[PDB]
RNA sequence: GGAGUAUGGUCACAAGGCUGAAACUUAAAGGAAU
RNA sequence: GAUCGCUAUAAGAUGCACGAGAGCGAAAGCAUUUUCAACUGUGUCCAUUAAUCAAGAACGAAAGUUAGGGGAUCGAAGACGAUCAGAUACCGUCGUAGUCCUAACUAUAAACGAUGUCAACCAAGGAUUGGAUGAAA
RNA sequence: UUGAAAAAAU
């Protein structure tokens, strides 16, 4: 039998973890959680977190939604991104910011308000170490 | 001589690019000249989209998208249908 | 251009727009 | 009776990598060092091109179901996850067919996540200038 | 076509680069469009 | 005890998405963040100092050469397995030189805009990169 | 996935 040697152990306490039987019980597990289990609140989905017997991280699925094509990406580091934003009366499709200008923008982000030196929507804290 | 005005890339004022693999072949292909589509498709496909949420252990799970972004060779990108080769005249169109 | 205008006697706002070397006696926007 | 070794019901990450040569339907606990039960396509079949057909992936994707019933495992947060090292990141015809399975046996199905993974910035790929001629 | 070939000179450790013919042969070789 | 999963190590190499008929450069070329050139401005200075250039001289992708370090991935040569009439090829697997850095060579490319450099004139229109100048907060 | 070749002048 594969499994009757196996114990049960506990960790919102938001899961088990499973473990051989102690013998002549080595729980730093890593256990990786979502954000909206933790708070029970959907309203933080778009994040993981990560805890040691840590770190967090945004869900795969956010990052890549947030890269828009006909804009600039500023990143930083605890690690910042950032995308030059469009505007109500804006009518030209792409709003790049320049160089001198990207330098000066180098639980809420609020860095938004570098609004005195260029637009900006799509702030999020994408890593923690 | 000249089946293009610009010779079938995107590159006017420079002198170099990098390279960049064809998705479907692997064959280096300068970026400018690359087939460039971008694909947003659900991680769960319709026909399956009802069991999830059937008996799925969330209360309001919004399912997630993927996004990749697929360049090919100009061969791969003919024989997989992804561009056709079109009319002379239909050719300068570009939209 | 094609629309033809008298160069002689150019209107008191076109020498105002154009550039100032480029006027009909170039003059200067200082003071 | 009850197994030894098994609980009442608990949370499971099925991590699913579909390439288009063979399928794995692999589950594990939350932390990811034990697992629960491994099925690849490649062992529920017998000639080597049906490794990674749907029926193939779909029968693995049940047997599965029944192992992690008798342990206690009831929900499973699907992981998956396609060649895409620097090759296709397109998870292959497997991929749906046993996520799909896994949720018709009345499976709890949690968080889903595609997992394949994105070079930053990665090295040579194989096949040469000349791509796969 | 022979041919960027032979010879002479020169550069390079080398592969080779640069300068560079003739004898002979043949009614076409070629460009864009229908 | 493979494939697979979580957790940690040390090099090597790379610089995705943003990334565009956008920018810079004499061309080759240049993408992780923290000396020179050019454009605009100018009731500043010199006053023909300019243009093109046999000879001559710098820079010049990739490959290649020599000597060290490096040597992850890929891979001229090569070895196998297929397909085939044959396969010394395309297809699959492994793999030497090479691919990276330093020093010295080499000096060629479908090195292309197949379009020499400089100057004058020249229909209509939308858009774009960087200044200047009015309004629009 | 395999498909090589078709004498000279009219």
């Amino acid at each position: 039998e594969p499994f009757s040697k196996k114990e049960w152990y506990n960790v919102r306490t938001v899961g088990q973890i499973v473990v051989n039987k102690t013998a002549g019980a080595q729980l730093g597990r890593v256990v990786e959680v979502n954000l909206a289990d933790l708070m029970e609140n959907e309203k933080f989905g778009a994040y993981n977190y990560k805890f040691k017997c840590h770190g967090l991280k945004l869900t795969t699925d956010k990052l890549r939604s947030i890269v828009k094509k006909w804009c600039t990406l500023i990143e930083t580091s605890i690690f910042c991104i950032g995308f030059t934003s469009r505007k109500s009366n804006q009518i030209k499709k792409t709003s790049y910011a320049k160089s001198a200008q990207i330098k000066k923008i180098r639980r809420n982000p609020k860095i938004v308000a570098c609004s005195k030196v260029f637009s900006m929507d799509n702030v999020y804290i994408r890593k923690v170490k | 001589t000249s089946k293009r005005r610009n010779n079938g890339r995107s590159k006017k004022g420079r002198g170099h690019t990098q390279n960049v693999r064809c998705s479907h072949c692997g064959r280096c292909v300068p970026k400018d000249k690359a087939i460039k589509r971008y694909q947003i498709k659900n991680i769960v496909e319709a026909a399956a989209v009802r069991d999830i949420s059937d008996n799925s252990a969330l209360t309001k799970y919004k399912l997630p998208k993927t996004y990749m972004k697929l360049e090919y060779c100009v061969s791969c990108g003919i024989h997989g249908r992804v561009v056709r080769v079109r009319s002379r005249t239909d050719r300068r169109n570009r939209l | 251009p094609l629309i033809e205008v008298d160069l002689l006697n150019p209107t008191a706002a076109s020498e105002a727009k154009a550039h100032k070397m480029k006027r009909l006696v170039p003059t200067p926007n200082s003071y | 009776e009850v197994i030894p070794g098994s609980t009442k019901d608990a949370f499971g990450v099925a991590h699913i990598y579909a390439t288009f040569n063979d399928t794995f339907v692999h589950v594990t606990d939350i932390s990811g060092k034990e697992t629960i039960i491994r099925i690849t396509g490649g062992m529920r079949v017998k000639a080597d091109r049906d490794e990674s057909s749907p029926y193939a992936a779909m029968t693995a994707a049940q047997d599965v179901a029944k192992r992690c019933k008798d342990l206690g495992v009831t929900s499973l947060h699907i992981k998956m996850r396609g060649e895409g090292g620097v090759y296709s990141k397109t998870p292959g015809p497997g991929a749906q067919a046993a996520l799909r399975a896994l949720a018709r046996a009345n499976m709890k199905i949690g968080r889903i996540e595609d997992v394949t993974p994105i070079p930053t910035d990665c090295t040579k790929r194989k096949g040469g200038r000349r791509g796969r001629r």
